[PDB]
RNA sequence: UGCUUUACUCUUUAAGGACAAGUUGUGACGGGGAGCGAAAUAGUAGCGAAGUUCCUGACGUCACACUGCCAAGAAAAGCUUCUAGUGAGAAAACAACUGCCCGUACCGUAAACCGACACAGGUAGUCGAGGAGAGUAUCCUAAGGUGAGCGAGCGAACUCU
RNA sequence: GUAUGAGUAGCGAAAGACAGGUGAGAAUCCUGUCCACCGUAUGACUAAGGUUUCCUGGGGAAGGCUCGUCCGCCCAGGGUUAGUCGGGACCUAAGCCGAGGCCGAUAGGCGUAGGCGAUGGACAACAGGUUGAUAUUCCUGUACCAGUUGUUUUUGUUUGA
RNA sequence: AGCUGUAAGUAAGCUAUGAUCCAGAGAUUUCCGAAUGGGGGAACCCAAUAUCUUUUAUAGGAUAUUACUUUUCAGUGAAUACAUAGCUGAUUAGAGGUAGACGCAGAGAACUGAAACAUCUUAGUACCUGCAGGAAGAGAAAGAAAAUUCGAUUCCCUGAGUAGCGGCGAGCGAAACGGGAAGAGCCCAAACCAACAAGCUUGCUUGUUGGGGUUGUAGGACUCCGAUAUGGUAGUCUGUUAGUAUAGUUGAAGGAUUUGGAAAAUUCCGCUAAAGAGGGUGAAAGCCCCGUAGACGAAAUGCUGACAACACCUAGGAGGAUCCUGAGUACGGCGGAACACGAGAAAUUCCGUCGGAAUCCGCGGGGACCAUCCCGCAAGGCUAAAUACUCCCUAGUGACCGA
């Protein structure tokens, strides 16, 4: 269904750090391979393998209102490449 | 011994006087064997009351 | 919305099953980084890809 | 043809076989370093000289290796062969690609664990230097880390050390 | 809810002093110097356990047995990368569930085959560099294990492949 | 004709092509959970067989099927030949939850009372467990009676704290007569006769299907004559209508002055009512708003009547040679329980064991037992209503509460 598998990519201060080796942050939904991100990726903006790499996050806390409520699980994904730029983000 | 095949014969419980009426809880069984019978053509085990045995 | 996808084949429907999922992402990349004016779009795109599922499973029963 | 075993003939510090801490080259024109030190506002970037000999030397390793003793000291898989069988023609070299899911921050003889507490208590394992010295004892110290989360005065009774 | 006890007892073992900073405000925060304490541990690495306490930038209403510009506290943003490390796609000990089955007022109890279960067995990577936080995980160099695609020298499925 | 919930706030939009909202039908429905491919520390991991997918290719992805037991049918099978274990495949049903309620069963306490305590009581209560249903249980006389009789069951009043039981102590405690609520009765086994198969000795015994047949005034077979109509239903989610439940429409009539921040309050003069019940509005409103009385309305789905169709079911009179009418059943001894009844002079109902009848000239009962009389036919099934409860829905009420 890979359209499913990458929701965004990370803009962060190690994000934009990133960019200069061809590596690139994106989340990817949960119970998803190594395999699907190349196979979405390669389908989305025809570039290569030079493998990718996968995180997982715990969520936190956050108060607002007397109340207690956690976030969201995720999923990071830095994939590199071996010839070929994103000029899109 | 549980049940019986052919009749309804199951274990219960009663009372127990003893000469000055004192009262207590017993086990009332039936007597029932294993016999060897023909169901069905071919033989099984299986508990018959001696009650149906006459 | 609803009329001229009932007016449609059936192959087509499924062009822009494609057609809205690419425009899907390119929503989503574009609300990462600070851009689109247009956020309302978002329900259409799926509203849309809904009522031609919905379509598609009429026809075959 | 593998394995086991009974009888007979030889053979024996011999030969065959099995394991082995470690050394020397390569790796390595590499990175390491006492110290120098900017070009802005950094001891930053960038530059590096020596790699010797003797002495003591481990229950760390060979290794449960060896002798002794009685209290007589886990299993199954991985591995290796031989047949049963299945049964186009795979099997070395070279080159290029593929290799899934979960944990990884931090505290961890403690202010972050167990004791209601930022509590004189408890917490399994490994490393654990120097001078004296049998030593992980005791006194003072290296590498490192702390100065304790109420004080300032005065220097009576009385209580504690 | 508020008194009395009363502005009393206590402030939870340890050595600090000065100069210069910042700030409305300083013994208690930062920096510098000297002094002092542990040093088989108050030093380093991990297993449990805790669950974001980690890092960056702000704040001082409550917590901190005093003060506080500070904090393991409050707000906002941000960090945990694996073919080789520990576990799964391998094995079994204690124990547990146990198709059929054997017993038992109901409920249910016990047990063969087959399983589940690490504290044990078996198993392919080493040195350095790098950031504000990650490193046998990123890059630098040199390896290793299991495969897949083109090349490499041999034919009855009898095996003589 | 406004809208994007709580919830202000910003920025984007939607609607006269009828949004948002309401009502009835549909579609989609991640992962655990009886969990059901295998495993597990629930919301996790690991598979097999087909089919389609990505890549030069293995790795990667997606869809479908794969638990256990039993109901039936096939193959397969073998200690041991014949076929029974067993195995395999297909087919049929279950498996868990509540409503902390009501019902039926199995098993079953103690404190307390007796001014102590042993039989007794608390009490077949509390608790556990199985089984269901919208209700369940009981139900068509082996009955209640004592005549002069009545005719299935359940529930309510009364009989009555009476007759009774009880270390005759504490205490437990009915039933029939009478008045009411609601009303209903049906189907088998047997004896007999056919169709088939078997040891069919072709004796016609057994087994299956189809007709027959259901009772105490005894009835049925069997025989002989009639006879082929009459009448009911406790079925058919098959039609055709009537109504109803889930959105709604319409719905009368008032102005000025004074005190006011603001009037519904006050003072004058009016109007309405099949509507003067209630709520809201800058204070206390028949006439401002929402309503109420009345009147009207349903595309879709469900429910209830009705009456059509279709299913079913139901015959008379006489005879009395022979045949049938529920078996290890009734009943007895022993040991326990249930009946208000604690072995008591102990009938009637069950349970365990051991004995164990008759066949209409028969059998049971009328509180040990006998005789006479009277009333009844057990040992096979089904059955509506009157009765008890409320997790939830709609519409209401209270000399019920006001933090």
């Amino acid at each position: 269904e890979l359209l499913d598998v990458i929701k965004r990519p990370v803009i962060t201060e190690k994000s934009m750090l990133a960019m200069d080796e061809k590596k690139y942050t994106f989340e990817v939904d949960t119970r998803a391979n190594k395999t699907l991100v190349k196979q979405a990726v390669e389908s989305a903006f025809d570039v290569k393998v030079a493998n990718v790499n996968i995180l997982n996050v715990r969520p936190k806390f956050k108060r607002m209102g007397k109340y207690a409520g956690y976030t969201k699980k995720r999923r990071k994904a830095i994939v590199t490449l071996t010839e070929d730029s994103k000029e899109i983000q | 011994a549980k049940v019986c095949y052919f009749t309804g014969r199951k274990t219960s419980s009663g009372n127990n006087r003893s000469h000055a009426m004192n009262s207590t809880k017993r086990t009332v069984k039936p007597n029932l064997q294993k016999v060897r019978v023909l169901i069905d053509g071919k033989p099984k085990k299986v508990w018959v009351s001696a009650r149906a045995l006459k | 919305k609803v009329k001229e996808i009932r007016e449609l084949t059936t192959a087509e429907m499924l062009d822009k099953e494609k057609q809205l999922k690419e425009e899907l992402f390119n929503l989503r990349f574009q609300l990462a980084t600070g851009q689109l004016e247009n956020t309302a779009r978002i329900k259409e795109v799926r509203q849309s890809i809904a009522r031609i599922k919905t379509v598609l499973r009429e026809q075959a029963n």
